DNA sequence: CACGTATGCTATAATGTGCAGTCTGACGCGG
DNA sequence: TCCGCGTCAGACTCGTAGGATTATAGCATACGTGA
């Protein structure tokens, strides 16, 4: 038994009958009128141009099946909007919908990071430019060559090809050996290691201390503005709220409690010692 | 944060909806400008949460101020970013599909249970044909398949009254419609009919499968999804490399995939599009879903711009590179460092040299904090760039932490718990590691560029671990033998070999010397060589009845060098003990004695002082490698000539055609092997004992004192194989192949190789280097089945209150004693009352650990046999006493509870075989005098006047003057005996002789031969010579043999004159000696016989090395419980044997037993020849037929002690040809975890009923409950695992998808609804918590009461 | 000494101050593993105590 | 291995029969693979990559 | 003690009982500062519990006795 | 409006696709 | 039940080094949020 999804559906598409001019004229007369029948007979019967139309369109991004259902969907718009009244043959305007499906479909679905398709068709124009440069230049193209032929600016180049670059996959092996990728190299930046970790308690801590060797009055509204005993992270203007209710004298005290300090922390060894990091 | 058990089930489309915080309905990962995750996409902030801490997207909202807040403008809620790994998504199908785990994992699960094939449901999922969902009308009934065109025919016919559908929807709405309850009583009354074995077997299997289901509370629907869940991002990261890059997971492809054909589908359903295109959409959804889900499992893996599989969310699970082995068995691990390993010979056996730059680094934690504590650092940032600076003081701090603080040295592979050892560390200016020379053994560590790693203990729990269980003195004795592993080797006995050996006369023959100082004072004044004789007078220290050591002076007669070498001798030991030359082997005695004598403080600074004083002579002996070293026999061209004029003989005697190519072969390499052995024995008489020139009186003879000689005697280094190919002749290299090449080596390394002799040395050398690299990865996954079976085993009671044992003997094999009584039954809990012979009077207590002392008490009295505790009768539920295990052989006492002594057992059975990674038996010479005793023997007498054997598994014992065995031997069928049974033999007396390369083929009885079914061409062939023509009949076997004569069996029937049949006596058997396959006859049709004489000759090629490559498979088919290929028969049950009836030769036997009267049959092939003869008092369990014994089958007839000592002597048969000792405890752990499950036939008071295979353990707790309740008892039967299958059997589904097979694993656990509640090792390890053994066991018995009490 | 991220941080702030004491949790790949099979669509939860 | 032919057969295939089963191998440099091999009952068979 | 662990093994019998025994011990001088029995003599809080467990002062039973002594004491305190 | 992203049309006829390289002994499962 | 395709594993740590590739017409009007 054949289980490949591929030649299950070319069985099926094969086994609907070829249409003449005359035969697609009345069909599609009616398929405008809407009748369920006509259209399914026309689109039935025109799958296999679809598929050789997307026999063409590979190696690029999708696989021949994806190709096929979007080529698929490209023939159903030209269903829709096909003119029979007009001497000009269906297979000809079908074709136009399908390649223009396909190729605006492998341009959102084939890089991982969605590309807008404007920027994707002037990259395009580049590259094919930057093809024809290089059949007579022998040598590749440089960002300049390819802006010079354009006549445009070479900042515009040089971004439109920093935008070209592919992903690689976290989980291919190093060395060609199935051993470590890149995900047992790649070192989280995010998360950092108890060194750092336990850094910014013996940090946090360490103001702590000499946070109530300080006036009682200048550690109630210190702490009260950066949040690090109240409940909420307020401004200078913000701290009124409580029971300072000014602005200069609030801004007087914050510094008052920031400059006696500075002195115990260049007394106990830290200052330019601990400026570094 | 703490849970106490873990369930697997199916997942429901509501359940997986309840884990996923919004639907991801687009493939857009992030923007390409605002590198920002996009919106309802795969990386969308809006459901798996915030990028950064506290922040949303667009930024309205920062930093804690704003805490559970939801940004209405980006619609982001502000958390911690830790989120990203931890929230799930989800995604709405259009088109439901089957999950492809429980479809093509077999079994199907989902083809099982609709009792549908696999191949059918695939029709229809992939939209070829129609299934019949509910057909009202019973015309068309369920489950039928209709082709596209039987849909036409029955659709106007009958129609609307039969639902027939396609695709996963069909088999959906078939699975949600059945009714398990109903159709699982409607299978239960179909079993009853007429069940067949097989029908049985799946019938019971649909049925677990209904009950499980039922008892799951899994629904049949969820099998098929109509909702997929979505991995979170940061467990499949999008990231950028420096370079402006990105890299991301495959699994990122995959869902890509899957949504753009999902959304599609809903397009063209919105679209309203035609069948055909909706089909390949369905069925293209299908494919990438199984391919998401696992992806090389269907057909084609999807692969994508590597050319390369995308690696399926499967993948990340299933095999090595998978989860479970790679990071949650094993891990990455802090304060950790390698470098190369080097000696230091200084260092004491506690000890190694750490690199300072090395410390610094892995202590810098307890640096910071000590400087802290002096005020030298203010904070931890002035601490750190105080150790970048490498300031004075603080190398002074480092020095100071390091002291008392022991490291784990590590070396690559770890193939036992010594492979990890832990020391005090000796900081060293230099980038190397020190290794202590004294466990080098352990390591198997040499310093030709060998390297280790360093661990650092942590906790004090961890610190006190190293110190105590993992330090180097505490752990000496090999796990695996009580043997010391801690051995001077090399250099350290070639110093005390050199110092204890002794010289004539030399400087100072026959001085007299006050004590061993002025020794030591007259040798290195230089008026006394280290060996020269010498009387002495030394005060030697031996222990009395109680601890008091008693001290005795006296002159003997030793060299100065011995004298010199007790001083590093503690007072306690003999003298007479190093006054013996010294080699390795009687140095690791010395050991031994020192550590049962002293203990272990003594014994530790006695093998570092050996470890000194060894290299310090060896260094002043100046010993080394010359050219004149290497002596050569000075009759090598005479040998050499003479084997080759006999060669030439032999192959003039197959130019005339009559010695066939393969006699030649044999022959000619008999030849060359002697001649080996020859040379080798020359070359060694003239080098051992060439110093035939001494003094004093006249010529004189003495060892000689050879560099080279003295390395190999002492065991320093070199052997007798080594000096073969440096000084006599290389000898015969074996093939790539494992066969030997007709031409070997005659010239050696001194004299040099030729372009011919060196070409040919190359294919064995290359062999076996190949061999190192490709079998090592056999040996070792042997290792780890072995651990995993034995893991959970654990020393749990103290004693287990039972009277069961073992009776074990004496292993006799051969002329020396293998393993002795007293050495294999050592530091064995004994069993019942084991007195002496004379039944009078006890001698040993009940329980009591064997002891070296009631060991030496065993010997004086002559024990036959002893009943000893094991493992396997132990009736510890959940583990074993520390009765039935006995020593542990590591400590050299009584095991301690909690010692995890499976994984133990596993390690030290692997460990050997990872690491080791002359057959002319012509005739048996008895030595001592002694009565011939033979059993299971019958032998006829033959024309010439000698007693020829005709039985196969005959034996040979040799009864001394009392009636005691003594030397043991294996006779073989058709060997020719110099005297009978009962007769007395003199020393040195051939009592037995046959041909090796031939198993003959001999008659009982007399006349002449009859040829039956040998017709040629077609069973047989023929080939003739000349003048006259002797034709030799070859028997062709089912491989060189025609379909025409293939149920045809070639014998040989024994005749009359008159033409009639000869009885064998005292059988109705007419004679027919049936020949096997490749049987060479030299006798032809119409020739007479006597009794005795030889029908035919079956060739016995194996020319093997045997080394390693080809006992470990033997050892691993024991361990998996294989059936062999021909097993032998045996009687099921005690009673009378009848002969009855016969179906064309083929046997049948009417057995009637005495009180079991009712009749037991039993069919037999016709060619299959019986070695008894009928009409006996049969035990159950007595062999019938020749052949191998299969495991399961010892079990069901002989019981457990039967099986357990067939399996650890037929393993252990194979490490004693290897020279590996590995106690039978061991073995016998193994073999208790193979016994572990058992069949319950017959119900019980529980709902065990027929058929189901529980732990034996839970059956006896239940029939405990059932002895005090009474009720309905249950009856079970012990069943046999391979290690494989006993693994998979644990309740554990954790260790089980660990282990192997993980796919299948968690689809049978997911099923079953299973719930682990982690009682095991490997499941701790796994979720990374305590372990259950060793010491965990003192917390995990306390949180088990905690658990027992709430 | 590896996953366990809380462990790790807290027993370097333990080491500093002398105090070798073990302050374990989970390590963070068991968590992972939960999680790649409910992606394959295996509910496997935990019954706490 | 070079293109042209070859003669190849393993050593009894089937263990249970062990019979001796001779077959053809004609590769290419570029293109389909052809096999003529025998199976037990002797009969030739042929068969494309 | 500090090279050879048998005699302190000897005292309480279960290798992985002394090992938690002594890490208790060493628990209390690392974090309560509670006092030396034997000298110093300049060795590591672990090193001076093991000495103290081969000298048959410290023991599972006795660091329980002192544990309530001491807890029964401040409990009669605060009430 | 601009800027980014999308939807759309053009009309000679054209209407079934196209990479695989074999390893080995063992243990199960439909014909 | 036998011949036969399918599944299943196949030692433990070290290491060296990044990664590269292809290509999607050309233009006019349409839809969604900041300045
Ligand atoms: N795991 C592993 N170990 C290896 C490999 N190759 C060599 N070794 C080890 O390196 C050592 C090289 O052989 P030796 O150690 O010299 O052999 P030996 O036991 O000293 O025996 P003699 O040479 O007779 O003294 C062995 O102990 C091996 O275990 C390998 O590929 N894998
Ligand atoms: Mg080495
Ligand atoms: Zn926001
Ligand atoms: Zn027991």
């Amino acid at each position: 038994r054949v289980l490949d999804a591929t030649q299950l559906y070319l069985g099926e598409i094969g086994y609907s009958p070829l249409l003449t001019a005359e035969e697609e004229v009345y069909f599609a007369r009616r398929a405008l009128r809407g009748d369920v029948a006509s259209r399914r007979r026309m689109i039935e019967s025109n799958l296999r141009l679809v598929v050789k139309i997307a026999r063409r369109y590979g190696n690029r991004g999708l696989a021949l099946l994806d190709l096929i259902e979007e080529g698929n969907l490209g023939l159903i718009r030209a269903v829709e909007k096909f003119d029979p009244e007009r001497g000009f043959r269906f297979s000809t305007y079908a074709t136009w919908w399908i390649r223009q499906t396909i190729e605006r479909a492998i341009m959102n679905q084939t890089r991982t990071i969605r590309l807008p398709i404007h920027i994707v068709k002037e990259l395009n124009v580049y590259l094919r430019t930057a093809r024809e440069l290089s059949h007579k230049l022998d040598h590749e193209p440089s960002a300049e060559e390819i802006a010079e032929q354009l006549d445009k600016p070479v900042d515009d180049v040089s971004r439109m090809l920093r935008l070209n670059e592919r992903i690689t996959s976290v989980d291919t092996p190093l060395g060609g050996d199935s051993e470590k990728a890149l995900l047992d190299i790649l070192a989280d930046e995010k998360e950092n290691g108890p060194e750092d970790t336990t850094q910014d308690d013996d940090m946090k801590q360490s103001i702590v201390k000499w946070l109530f060797e300080l006036n009682a009055k200048q550690r109630e509204v210190l702490a009260r503005r950066f949040g690090l005993l109240g409940y909420e992270a307020a401004t200078l203007e913000d701290v009124g709220r409580e029971i300072g209710l000014t602005r200069e004298r609030v801004r007087q005290i914050q510094v008052e409690g920031l400059r006696r300090l500075r002195e115990i922390l260049q007394t106990q060894g830290l200052n330019i010692e601990a400026l570094f990091l | 944060e703490e849970f106490d058990a873990i369930k697997i089930a199916l997942a429901s489309p509501d359940m997986i909806r309840s884990w996923s915080f919004g639907e991801v309905k687009k493939p857009e990962t992030i923007n390409y400008r605002t590198f920002k995750p996009e919106r309802d996409g795969l990386f969308c902030a809006r459901i798996f949460g915030p990028v950064k801490d506290y922040e949303c997207l667009c930024g309205k909202y920062k930093r804690l101020k704003h805490r559970g807040v939801i940004c209405e403008k980006c619609g982001v809620e502000v958390t911690q970013t830790k989120v990203r790994r931890e929230r799930m998504g989800h995604i709405e199908l259009a088109s439901p599909t089957a999950h492809i785990w429980f479809l093509k994992s077999l079994p199907s699960r989902i083809g099982l249970l609709l009792d549908m094939p696999l191949r059918d449901i695939e029709r229809v999922l992939y939209f070829e044909s129609y299934v019949v969902i509910e057909g009202g009308m019973t015309n068309l009934e369920r489950q039928q398949i209709l082709t596209e065109e039987q849909y036409l025919d029955a659709l106007e016919e009958f129609g609307d009254e039969f639902d027939a559908k396609m695709g996963a929807e069909a088999i959906q709405a078939l699975l949600k419609s059945m009714d398990l309850e109903q159709e699982c009583e409607q299978l239960r009354e179909e079993l009853n009919e007429t069940n067949s074995e097989t029908k049985r077997k799946k019938l019971t299997k649909r049925i677990k499968l209904l009950e499980a289901f039922v008892q799951s509370g899994n629904k049949p629907e969820w099998m098929i999804l109509t909702v997929l869940p979505v991995l979170p991002p940061d467990l499949r990261p999008l990231v950028p490399l420096d370079g402006g890059r990105f890299a991301t997971s495959d699994l990122n492809d995959l869902y890509r995939r899957v949504i753009n054909r999902n959304n599609r589908l809903k397009r063209l359903l919105d679209l309203a599009a035609p069948d055909i295109i909706v089909r390949n959409e369905k069925r293209m959804l299908q494919e990438a879903v199984d391919a998401l889900l696992d992806n090389g499992r269907r057909g084609r893996a999807i692969t994508g711009s590597n050319k390369r599989p995308l690696k399926s969310l499967a993948d990340m699970i299933k095999g090595k590179q998978g989860r479970f082995r790679q990071n949650l068995l094993g891990k990455r691990v802090d304060y950790s460092g390698r470098s190369v390993i080097t000696v230091g010979p200084y260092l004491r056996l506690h000890q190694c040299g750490l690199p300072k730059k090395m410390a610094l680094e892995l202590f810098k934690p307890f640096i910071y904090g000590k400087l802290e504590l002096r005020g030298l650092a203010t904070t931890i940032k002035a601490a750190k760039k105080m150790v970048e600076r490498e300031e004075a003081v603080v190398w002074d701090i480092l020095d100071e932490v390091i002291r008392e603080h022991p490291v784990l040295l590590n070396r690559a592979p770890t193939l036992h718990r010594l492979g990890i050892q832990a020391f005090e560390p000796v900081l060293i200016e230099g980038k190397a590691i020190q290794l202590h020379p004294l466990v080098c053994a352990a390591y198997n560590a040499d310093f030709d560029g060998d390297q280790m790693a360093v661990h650092v203990p942590l906790t004090l729990e961890a610190q006190l671990e190293a110190r105590a269980l993992m330090m180097s003195t505490n752990n000496i004795l090999s796990p695996a033998n009580g043997e010391p592993i801690i051995v001077p080797s090399q250099d350290v006995v070639l110093g005390l070999y050199y110092m204890t050996r002794d010289c004539v006369n030399a400087k100072g023959e026959g001085m007299v010397l006050t004590g061993p100082k002025e020794a030591e004072r007259l040798y290195r004044s230089g008026l006394a060589s280290l060996h020269a004789r010498v009387k002495v007078r030394i005060t030697e220290y031996e222990k009395d009845a109680n601890g008091e050591l008693v001290a005795k002076t006296s002159l003997k007669d030793t060299t100065v060098g011995r004298a010199i070498l007790w001083m590093i001798v503690p007072k306690g030991l003999p003298y007479s003990i190093v006054n013996q030359a010294l080699g390795k082997k009687a140095i690791s005695k010395m050991l031994n004695t020192c550590y049962r004598i002293l203990g272990l403080k003594p014994t530790v600074i006695f093998a570092d002082q050996i470890m000194y004083t060894g290299f310090a002579y060896a260094a002043r002996s100046g010993a080394s490698v010359g050219i004149d070293d290497m002596v050569i026999p000075e009759k090598k061209h005479e040998i050499i000539s003479e084997a080759e004029a006999e060669v030439a003989e032999i192959q003039e005697q197959f130019q005339s055609g009559l010695v066939t190519a393969g006699e030649r072969y044999n022959k000619v390499i008999d030849i060359w092997a002697a001649a080996n052995d020859r040379v080798s024995k020359a070359m060694m008489d003239n080098l051992q004992t060439e110093t035939v020139i001494n003094r004093d009186g006249q010529e004189e003879k003495q060892v000689s004192f050879n560099s080279i000689y003295m390395m190999a005697d002492s065991g320093a280094r070199g052997s007798a194989a080594q000096i073969r190919q440096l000084a006599g002749m290389r000898g015969l290299m074996a093939k790539p192949d494992g066969s030997i090449i007709e031409t070997p080596i005659t010239a050696n390394f001194r004299e040099g190789l030729n372009v011919l002799q060196y070409f040919i040395s190359t294919h064995g050398a290359r062999k076996g280097l190949a061999d190192t690299a490709l079998k090592t990865a056999n040996s070792g996954y042997l290792t780890r089945r072995l651990v995993d079976v034995a893991q959970d085993l654990v020393v749990t009671e103290d004693d287990c209150g039972t009277h069961e044992g073992i009776m074990m003997t004496p292993v006799i094999e051969g002329g020396d004693v293998k393993e002795p009584l007293r050495d294999r039954v050592l530091g064995r809990v004994t069993a019942e009352d084991v007195l002496k012979p004379g039944t009078a009077d006890i001698l040993v207590p009940r329980n009591t650990l064997l002891h070296e002392q009631w060991c030496d008490l065993l010997e004086e009295n002559s024990v036959d046999a002893v009943k000893v505790r094991s493992v396997v009768s132990c009736d510890t539920d959940f583990g074993v006493c520390a009765h039935c295990y006995g020593r542990d052989l590591a400590r050299g006492h009584i095991i301690n509870k909690g010692e995890a002594i499976g994984v133990i057992a596993a390690q030290s059975i692997g460990e050997p075989g990872t690491q080791l990674t002359a057959a002319a038996e012509s005739s048996i010479q008895v030595k001592n005098k002694g009565s011939i005793k033979l059993s299971n023997v019958k032998s006829v007498v033959n024309s010439s006047g000698k007693l020829v054997i005709t039985s196969r598994n005959t034996e040979l014992k040799l009864i001394d003057e009392f009636g005691r065995t003594k030397e043991s031997y294996k006779v073989p069928y058709g060997a020719v005996l110099a005297k009978g049974d009962g007769e007395q033999v003199a020393g040195g007396e051939t009592v037995a002789n046959w041909d090796p390369h031939t198993m003959p083929v001999i008659t009982e009885v007399s006349g002449f031969v009859r040829f039956t079914d040998m017709i040629d061409g077609q069973t047989i062939t023929r080939q003739t010579d000349e003048l006259t023509g002797l034709s030799s009949l070859v028997v062709l076997d089912s491989a060189e043999r025609t379909a025409g004569g293939k149920d045809l069996r070639p014998a040989l029937k024994i005749v009359d004159a008159q033409g009639n049949d000869v009885l064998i006596p005292g059988t109705d058997m007419p004679a027919q000696y049936f020949l096997p396959g490749k049987a060479i006859v030299q006798l032809e049709d119409g020739v007479q016989i006597s009794s005795g004489d030889t029908l035919a000759r079956i060739p016995q090629e194996s020319g093997g090395t045997k080394d390693i490559t080809g006992g470990l498979p033997r050892v691993a088919d024991l361990f998996e419980a294989r059936r062999p290929k021909e097993p032998a028969i045996l009687a099921e049950i005690s009673g009378i044997v009848s002969f009855g009836k016969e179906t064309k030769g083929k046997r049948r036997l009417v057995i009637t037993p005495v009180d079991g009267s009712d009749p037991y049959e039993e069919m037999i092939p016709k060619w299959r020849q019986l070695n008894v003869f009928e009409g006996e008092r049969v035990e159950r369990g007595d062999v019938i037929s020749d052949g191998p014994e299969a495991p399961h089958d010892i079990l069901r007839l002989r019981g457990v002690h039967a099986v357990t000592r067939y399996i650890v002597n037929e393993v252990q048969d194979v490490y004693r040809l290897q020279g590996v000792k590995i106690n039978d405890k061991h073995i016998e752990v193994i073999v208790r975890q193979m016994l572990r499950k058992a069949t319950i036939v017959n119900a019980g008071s529980s709902d065990f009923l027929e058929g189901e295979q529980v732990e034996y353990s839970r059956v006896k707790i239940a029939n405990r409950e059932l002895e005090a309740n009474g009720k309905v008892g249950a009856t079970y039967s012990r069943d046999l695992l391979g290690i494989t299958k006993a693994s998979l059997a644990t309740e554990s589904f954790i260790s089980a998808a660990s282990f192997q097979e993980t796919t299948r694993v968690l689809t049978e656990a997911a099923v079953a609804g299973k719930r682990d509640e982690l009682r095991g090792l490997k499941e701790n390890v796994i979720v990374g918590r305590l372990i259950p053994a060793g010491t965990g066991y003192a917390y995990h018995q306390d949180r088990m009461r905690r658990r027992a009490a709430g | 000494k590896s996953d366990d991220v809380n462990g790790r941080t807290k027993m370097y702030k333990n080491i500093v101050d002398g105090n070798h004491q073990m302050e374990p949790g989970m390590p963070e790949s068991f968590n992972v593993l939960l999680k790649e099979i409910r992606s394959l669509g295996i509910n496997i939860e935990l019954e706490d105590e | 291995r070079s293109p042209g032919v070859f003669f190849d057969s393993d050593k009894g295939k089937t263990h249970s029969s062990g019979k001796v089963l001779y077959n053809a191998r004609i590769i290419p440099y570029r293109g389909s693979w052809l096999d003529f091999e025998f199976d037990p009952k002797d009969n030739l068979f042929v068969r494309i990559d | 003690a500090r090279v050879t662990v048998q005699d302190a093994v000897e005292k309480i019998g279960n290798r992985f009982d002394l090992v938690l025994v002594a890490a208790r011990r060493a628990r209390q001088m690392q974090v309560g500062g509670k006092d030396p029995l034997v000298p110093e003599e300049n060795d590591k809080t672990t090193v001076i519990a093991l000495r103290e467990i081969e000298e048959g002062l410290i023991n599972n039973q006795i660091l329980d006795v002192r544990e309530r002594q001491e807890q029964q004491e401040q409990e009669a305190a605060e009430l």
